[PDB]
């Protein structure tokens, strides 16, 4: 029951079956520069990603013949960091040189800066949409994870000792744990959403984890040094074991499945939530919030934006 | 290590310069 894994690999975005991860994986698309970051919209049969190189989040329609690339977001100076919130209908990114983190559409539109400050190397984004909250690493001078409100709103701290260079991140939805993997301190840890209870799954020896996922039982990860993906158990650590390997540079990966979005109702409704243009989900309820693009004024009813 | 945890800077290289110092270009293209 392991599921297809989906990855950047700067030159193309790929699929391999963690089941027969000795055989070639495919092409998803190429003829990238640096493709980094990619995530997903299941449901959609969109797959996203950014290329760090020609400073853009794209995306490409899996369930078409055709395999066309169509810009979704330019001009961003260094996206090393995305997630598709699957269920809000929206897109997040990490820029480490602009030192932002942005929401937008699915298609680009009604961008919005949602926080700027206290950043220096924001990395990896991690959503759990039914709950409202996003989480995110920061590999910089303060080095970190925090989660806030899909929203904009509660940023908090909830990850700010031993760590130094976490760049993956993922959720357990079944488990209600984050787990996240430290290039520098060679370790994959877990704990509670707000951070409590922190313990270690794969205690040393991980050389340069670049990216981490989960299915069932097992987590999966990149690693720049090994170039390969790596899977253990996500209790024990045990059973560490090399899936897929002479990868060109692997980067972001996923378990690709529908059952990494589960089905939840948008708290938006099928109005959009009466928001004149962003619905976002947030962590307080409603359980939504809307919201406008940079710059624009929300008026007191909380609705509509000033056109 | 010559391993840059920057997914372009010391990591993506054309000449030894590109990497951290006491570092090479490898013949991929990435610093090593
Ligand atoms: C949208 O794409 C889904 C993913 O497809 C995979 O990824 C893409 C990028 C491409 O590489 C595909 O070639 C690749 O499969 C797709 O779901 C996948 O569908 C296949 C069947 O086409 C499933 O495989 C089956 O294999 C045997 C067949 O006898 C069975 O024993 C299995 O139990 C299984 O049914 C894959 O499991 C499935 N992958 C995932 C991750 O779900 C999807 O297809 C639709 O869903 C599946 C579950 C079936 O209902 C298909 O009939 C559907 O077409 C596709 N959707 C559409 C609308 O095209
Ligand atoms: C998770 O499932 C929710 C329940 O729906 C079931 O799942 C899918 C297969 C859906 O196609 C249904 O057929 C099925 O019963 C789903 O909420 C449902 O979304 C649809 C639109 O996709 C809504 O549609 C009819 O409603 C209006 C009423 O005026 C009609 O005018 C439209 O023409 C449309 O046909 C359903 O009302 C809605 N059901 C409920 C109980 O809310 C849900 O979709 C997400 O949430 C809903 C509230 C909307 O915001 C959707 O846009 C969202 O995608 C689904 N989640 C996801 C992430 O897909
Ligand atoms: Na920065
Ligand atoms: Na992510």
């Amino acid at each position: 029951s392991a599921p297809l894994l989906l990855y950047a690999n700067r030159r193309d975005l790929r699929l391999v079956d963690a089941t027969n991860g000795k055989e070639n994986a495919t092409i998803v698309v190429g003829g990238l520069e640096d493709a980094a970051a990619v995530d997903f919209v299941f449901s959609h049969g969109l797959i996203y990603w950014s290329d760090v190189s020609e400073e853009a989040i794209k995306r490409t329609e899996f369930n078409k013949t055709e395999s066309v690339q169509n810009v979704v977001v330019s001009g961003l100076l260094s996206p090393d960091g995305l997630a598709c919130d699957w269920l809000g209908e929206k897109l997040y990114w990490t820029d480490s040189e602009t030192n932002r983190i942005e929401v937008s559409n699915l298609d680009g539109s009604l961008r919005k800066v949602l926080f700027w400050q206290e950043l220096d190397q924001p990395r990896a984004i991690a959503l759990d949409p039914s709950s409202g909250f996003m989480y995110w690493t920061d590999w910089g001078e303060v080095p970190k994870i925090e989660r806030a409100g899909m929203d904009g709103s509660s940023r908090f701290i909830i990850i700010n000792s031993e760590i130094y260079w976490p760049n993956g991140l993922t959720l357990d939805y079944e488990e209600q744990k984050l787990y996240w993997a430290d290039a520098k301190l060679n370790f994959i840890h877990k704990s509670n959403l707000d951070g409590t209870n922190r313990q270690a799954v794969v205690k040393g020896s991980l050389p340069h984890p670049f990216a981490l996922t989960l299915f069932e039982d097992i987590l999966y990860w990149t690693d720049w040094s090994t170039h390969s993906i790596l899977a253990c158990n996500k209790y024990t650590g045990e059973g560490l074991r090399e899936i897929h390997s002479d990868i060109f540079s692997p980067m972001d990966i996923h378990a690709f499945s529908q059952q990494r979005q589960p089905n939840a109702t948008n708290p938006c409704g099928i109005d959009n939530g009466g928001c004149s243009h962003l619905c976002l989900m947030s962590p307080v309820k409603p359980f939504y919030q809307c919201a406008c693009p940079t710059g624009v004024k929300l008026l007191e009813n909380g609705k509509t934006c000033k056109d | 290590g010559c391993q840059s945890n920057h997914i372009l800077k010391h990591n993506r290289c054309k000449q030894d310069s590109d990497c951290l110092a006491g570092c090479v270009c490898g013949p991929n293209g990435f610093c090593g």
